[PDB]
């Protein structure tokens, strides 16, 4: 089982970018994909999520409407689109699995990818 | 048709 | 938010010691606490879930338990691989939240 | 005094009865005693019978093309009018006087309704349907036959409808009142309320006054206040059920501010005119199709048991406090509604 | 408990007038308001009624459509509009209360008021 | 219409006498009959309702009874304040109908 | 460890319970044992009871105006909490430790669920309706009362919902497969097919890979292929019934030509997100209003009998071969769907 | 002669019958006797059973997604075909000849229908629904099992539909007719009417002639005339019920004037083609989906008792005189409708 | 009881003719009307039928949509419209009665009339 | 279609003989077969219905019987007024089909 | 599927 | 209102 990220790098202030999380060895109909982030050296924060089995998605209030989430269940991957990046949001971002039935913490963590704004 | 009659005191 | 307080902000020990770390919930979240380990640069690993049950593959010298709303993580016998920083979490109410972080090191 | 009468279209079978409405008092119920008259030659040694029935009916007997009669019987009894039985069930005063008019060509008949039975109650026909609608209706049938299983032609039988109805007790009960607190999750800040009535028992159409008092030692605002009268029908035809509907209500924008106290009285009246179209509203017993009061609240005896065999109907007032940013609070309380013991 | 009238007086043929009946001490959801009339010295006649609890209203055939009866249940009063008066309708008019459950005769009678035309 | 007939149009008596007044229905109205008293120039008062029951507060020396289609109002013992005019009505069917009316006086 | 607590608004009556999700083993089922604490002065002379009901409820307790509560019971039992009843049914370790905590003001209570009962199951509420919808629910109630027939009151009684749920066996059975030979009316030329699954038992949301094989030694063409997973909800309230609905399906346009052969595996997942609006789909036990998975498949005990009341739910896959100019053919096969045993 | 047969898809189990339609005569009903053939080595340790069931079924076996199978059972009987049971239930001529044909792989089986059961009947499927609709049906099922409670399987079982049907009695009954006198409330001047039929019993599709006579010695006018044939379904399942529908009718504008006399004969025919879409119409027993006559009228036995456990269906003519300005009057009269005794 | 059909004679190629069959002594609600035809000296063949009780009609495939059959149940009579005649369809035509409940062969036969096609 | 065939096309006999005529179905039809008689220039008459039961009014010296899917019409004793042509049909599938016909002299 | 057989007399 | 407490080890 493995989980991989792609899409990080550098972004202009006020620009937009998209991030991806490809999952191997677990199914996105008995699992979930959560995105949590960490400004360098600081305590990590939870930002965005998708729960495919029920169909819902949830976000944090600090990013509502600016971040958005989607997943493909045949390619077995999850994507998020970030609009209008700002100095408050530049950080490293992780994608991670959670058991769906029933939530038992973030088991498997992607290798982390970073979003500089400059 | 339900009717009534008389009867004494 | 279910805000979190975590202390001490930094700790210190030597090989073989017994060390303690506390996380106090600002509200009475029942038992949905979990604890994670972060080495510098590297990605996390989850250590304890549901505040008592240690996760598979972890050496049993890690240990934690509930106490009211004051969750306690301890290391039963610290070893030279433990020097990292550790994070508290609750998962009953969305949005899930975060510890402030606490490092562990030799002296 | 006076007597009602009904007869077969052949005129050879006639039934006299003392009263159309029968009172019950939770320890006693008047008998349905009367007399039946027949032409002794015509009956040709057929036996003459009368049969009380309490039926959970549906659809009207208008000969419409409806899906007639989920016709469950609650209870049915039999009496052999002719040939004469031994003495039981001796004639009452009324039957003695009836017979003194009619002579030996008439024969007495008698029943006692089992006490644990409903009142005559009809559910209001929805306008989308046709004809009458369901309701527990009494009936007394008189007929002549060789056997009780016989086909019972229309000229051989005759039908008469009766009601079983209840009236107010001679002494009132305790005043209905209630109170409630809504303290916030952790802080002592609280919303609190009270309500009370004039009486437990009301006559139909007489205005109810509900007192309301509110204590708001909290930051939230009570936006709007509702008073409603709710009607409850405990259908028990085959398996326990319930149907409920508001029969009248009043609302006002008299808000209660944060850290404030308030009181008011609301005057409310149950009446049928503005409920003309509502389906499932329970109406008091109808003879054929007459309009009548909202179904008087039928009351249980001192010994409760299951208390419902057909339809059982009751009313409750409920008051709701509508609160800003959520957190509404409500209270409910009972009362009974029936006519007084006629003079 | 009392019933009170007002609005009578003088009229010319072809005109219209309105009469009022204010009820004190009884409520118009367990009772009803009836109007009956009497040409001077003659035997009285029934003209109109309103039965608030059921919602219906009724009229005499000499008068249907030309009269109208109405009531307010919050002010607890009744009003009727007499359109297109004629010599045949000149009379004293009374408003009277009746028990709703169940009808037992006109028992509380207003003081009577008159309509000359 | 349920027509009504009442007789005799006028009659006279003396103090203490028995008097009879008759109201005849043009159709078999069951018992929905009532009787009212009108003094000259003044509003009525109801005396008999449901064709037998005397109304509350009335002295019992007034009395009525049913006889088939014909309803009889009587005064058991006439008094010096009875001299007025009396009106019959039916109330089983709308429109209700009031009778011709009759008067009672001394000599 | 932990305990769940509920209490009356007066605070005089409190119920402690060990678990909310009770499990059955098809040879044994865990008891609902617990303890009830009552103020010994408040009860005065009233007796104290706990009562368990499993009911085929309908509607919701929101005080909505619905056609509420087709409340047919499947099972009901009672136990006397106070005054102290004799020994039966001696305290378990959990009961004794609860008593050590609470002291003499508490008294233990006990139940055994009979083997012949369902799990918690709920039918999905139709969006055109209001409030909750029907589904067999367990409920435990406790009250202080003068008699078991005495009238209820909020301060007198307390309510607590519980669940009964089933988990996967320790070892799987045989792999599901089926095959068919559609020969035509007289000739030997035929259409032949097969299908099979990975295993008979699956976890919720884990993909089914249904294997399919086709051997068309005939002139006709297989026009379209479809895989569906069908849910069967046996309703046995009083008269046998079932309601069956497709919960997921996939179509393959890869037609099979005359005198030709074909085989493939299709991946299919049962899941709720795209079935949100469909009325009558059976969901697993809700506590109050929560979202939850498609109903885990109830499994019959080793001793068969009827072993069924209320709702029984099972699944089957079926593969249909659409054939040109008629003569279509299908194959059908079962599987069970439930969580693994928690640990 | 001929014999019908059906077999399991595995071919190891086969059942033979002499007839698909069984007559009943209200004093005797033909048995469903026959023979079942089985591979004696295939069954190994299983046992061969045949079971009759008469059920108030709903829905259809079309594999549709319907609210299927209100599978109420009125009567079920079971028989152990193998292992060889003792002498009851001695083989008839037909069974002996079948045994002579088939050999010892066959074993006889037997039933007798209780007298108090319906004919085959089906209510017409409304076009707004899908698939079949409800109607009491007979089915004979034969299967191999280790026990009568064991799970069923296609290869284990074979299932066959049969009918129970009634034919005309050997002699006709008395002529059907009726009359009525619409006298007004008090006036001697009156309206009077008559109607009569050719016979009590009719073959399907054969025209009915209704005689009508009117004696209008009154001031009112008979504005319009109607003749209708009404169909009544005395459906019983746990409660009594009824459904009634007009199946054909004819209007006539030939008004009858005041103070006048009139007579005429009207010809009417019940037929299906113009009732094609009417829901609730009772059709005679279908084998699978065939068209067939309007349901032949069920006739009660001489020893009647209740007689109703499923659908009882009967017909009546009624004639309506549409009188202007009140006085509307009608009359109704019965007749029976069924095929003649085949030969 | 009798069955009679009439209206035959001479028809143009590409023309049309309407044939009638009047039934005496049996009802067209407990029976049915069938039409069968015979080229001279050849074995007769079935062409069309109408089943008034159920309401259906049926035709032979050689003739579907080109012929049409109809009946009146008050006049107790059947008609069919032989449209677009041609050389292949010239023949004698019979109308025949059948039992409705249940089909037992064509047993009352009209006298037969013929449909020549020519200029 | 359900095709229909019969043989022989023609045959001849004398008064009193016992003669056979056979009709054969191209598909396994049930006992729903009927036979008709046509004199030259005249309308038919039905002789056998449901393959066994002779029609009312027919002299019983006519007969028929089902044999699997071959239907046999035999005449027990031919008489001087039997000289006509005879036809066979099935009737439990639409369209019905009539045989090619046979004659007797 | 429902079929017939033979049965010789 | 469904709460928890604390049975001790």
């Amino acid at each position: 089982v493995q989980l991989v990220e792609s899409g990080g790098g550098l972004v202009q202030p006020g620009g937009s970018l998209r991030l991806s999380c490809a999952a191997s060895g677990f199914n996105v109909y008995s699992s979930s994909i959560h995105w949590v982030r960490q400004a360098p050296g600081k305590g990590l924060e939870w930002v965005a999520s998708i729960s495919s089995y029920y169909g819902y998605t949830y976000y944090a209030d600090s990013v509502k409407g600016r971040f958005t989430i989607s997943a493909d269940t045949s390619k077995n991957t999850a994507y998020l689109q970030m609009n209008s990046l700002r100095a408050e949001d530049t950080a490293v971002y992780y994608c991670a699995r959670s058991r769906q039935f029933w939530y038992s913490g973030l088991d498997y963590w992607g290798q982390g990818t970073l979003v500089t704004v400059s | 048709t339900t009717a009534s009659s008389s009867l004494a005191k | 938010d279910i805000q979190m307080t975590q202390s001490p902000s930094s700790l210190s020990a030597s090989v073989g010691d017994r060390v303690t770390i506390t996380c106090r919930a600002s509200q009475s979240v029942s038992s949905a606490v979990a604890w994670y380990q972060q080495k510098p640069g590297k990605a996390p690993k989850l250590l304890i879930y549901s505040a008592s049950s240690l996760y598979s593959g972890v050496p049993s010298r890690f240990s934690g338990s509930r106490s009211g709303t004051d969750f306690t993580l301890t290391i039963s016998s610290l070893q030279p691989e433990d020097f990292a920083t550790y994070y508290c979490q609750q998962y009953k109410y969305v949005p899930v939240t975060f510890g402030q972080g606490t490092k562990v090191e030799i002296k | 005094t006076r007597v009602f009468k009904k007869s077969s279209p052949n005129g050879k079978l006639t039934v006299y009865l003392g009263k159309r409405d029968f009172v019950d008092h939770l320890d006693k119920v008047d008998p349905v005693d009367g007399v039946v008259l027949v032409d002794p030659d015509y009956l040709k040694d057929r036996k003459v019978f009368v049969t009380l029935t309490v039926a959970f009916r549906y659809g009207r007997e208008d000969c419409d093309v409806l899906g007639l009669s989920f016709r469950k019987d609650l209870f049915i009894a039999n009496y052999q009018a002719f040939p004469p039985t031994p003495n039981p069930p001796p004639p009452t005063r009324l039957q003695e006087r009836l017979l003194r008019k009619l002579g030996q060509h008439a024969h007495p008949f008698f029943f006692t309704i089992p006490q644990n039975l409903p009142s005559s109650v009809t559910l209001q026909p929805g306008p989308e349907d046709t004809g009458k609608a369901l309701g527990v209706d009494f009936e007394i049938r008189a007929f002549v036959a060789k056997s009780l299983e016989e086909k019972s032609h229309k000229r051989n039988s005759v039908r008469l409808v009766i009601r079983k109805v209840q009236f107010a007790p001679e002494k009132p009960g305790p005043q209905p009142s209630a109170e409630t607190t809504r303290h916030f999750l952790m802080s002592d800040r609280s919303l609190h309320l009270e309500a009370s009535l004039d009486k437990e028992l009301y006559y139909h159409g007489e205005p109810l006054n509900v007192n309301v008092h509110v204590t708001n030692n909290s930051t939230k605002t009570v936006k709007k206040i509702k008073v409603s009268v709710r009607q409850y029908a405990d259908i028990v035809l085959f398996s326990t059920a319930q149907y409920k509907v508001p029969v009248a209500q009043v609302e006002q924008d008299d808000q209660v501010s944060p850290s404030s106290t308030f009181s008011k009285v609301y005057t409310i009246t149950p009446f049928l005119a503005n409920n003309r179209e509502k389906r499932g509203l329970a109406l008091d017993g109808k003879l054929k199709h007459e309009d009548t009061n909202l179904a008087s609240s039928t009351i249980v005896k001192e010994g409760a048991n299951k208390e419902v065999l057909g339809i059982l109907v009751s009313y409750r007032v409920k008051v709701k406090l509508v609160v800003s940013r959520g957190g509404d609070v409500s209270v409910e309380l009972p009362f009974v509604l029936m006519h007084p013991k006629p003079h």
